[PDB]
């Protein structure tokens, strides 16, 4: 029990410092969404 | 006024490159932070 | 502007010295640029 | 000049519709008025007394009417869907 | 939330989600 607890322990350690050095599928969802409405407002000229 | 001067000397053109030099505002636009 | 100092034969043509300097010429091209502005507005940096 | 109200307006030939107000913005003194990343006007420079003003538009989108279902009443609410009341 | 990271002229507008951040 002390073993697996220790592994599970310093797991989530990891985490913690790749996340602070990542969450491409989120942002490029952001980014298509204002390409498309950048593209909207030059059509208009 | 006018006259012609002795030009004792002239020779073929020295060159140099242009680096970077040569860029202006181009129109009276406020922009910021930003690429255009 | 000469230099017409009285180290000279101070006629019209050779009355003359020509002082010191240098310039340089360059000709524009139609070109597209890239142009950076900061938060105060100026251009900073380009690219060709 | 007149601010914080929508108005027409005309600087200069530079000609739109929006709420004029002061401005945090410092343009160069060869600059006369600002533009987005959409290139849209902003912001202008009064042509009188040289100073900086902000335009924002003048239109709102959506009234939506909020329903109990008229099988239970006829009275409702009314959202102005971006509006400072 | 901190790693992830104005058009109103041309009737183009953005809706609040029903739940908020906090509600999530």
């Amino acid at each position: 029990q002390k073993l697996i607890a220790n592994q599970f322990n310093s797991a989530i350690g990891k985490i913690q410092d790749s996340l602070s050095s990542a969450l491409g599928k989120l942002q490029d969802v952001v980014n298509q969404n204002a390409q498309a409405l950048n593209t909207l407002v030059k059509q208009l000229s | 006024q006018c006259v012609n001067l002795t030009t004792r000397t002239q020779l073929p053109p020295a060159y140099t490159n242009s680096f970077t030099r040569g860029v202006y505002y181009p129109d009276k636009v406020f922009r910021s932070s930003v690429l255009h | 502007a000469l230099h017409r100092s009285y180290l000279t034969p101070g006629d019209s043509s050779s009355g003359w010295t020509a002082g010191a300097a240098a310039y340089y010429v360059g000709y524009l091209q139609p070109r597209t640029f890239l142009l950076k502005y900061n938060e105060n507005g100026t251009i900073t940096d380009a690219v060709d | 000049l007149v601010k914080n109200k929508c108005v027409n307006f005309n600087f200069n030939g530079l000609t739109g519709t929006g709420v004029l107000t002061e401005s945090n913005k410092k343009f160069l003194p060869f600059q006369q008025f600002g533009r987005d990343i959409a290139d849209t006007t902003d912001a202008v420079r009064d042509p009188q007394t040289l100073e900086i003003l902000d335009i924002t538009p003048c239109s709102f989108g959506g009234v939506s009417v909020i329903t109990p279902g008229t099988n239970t009443s006829n009275q409702v609410a009314v959202l102005y869907q971006d509006v400072n009341c | 939330f901190n790693k992830v990271t104005a058009q109103k002229f041309n009737g183009l507008t953005v809706l609040p989600p029903l739940l908020t951040d906090e509600m999530i």
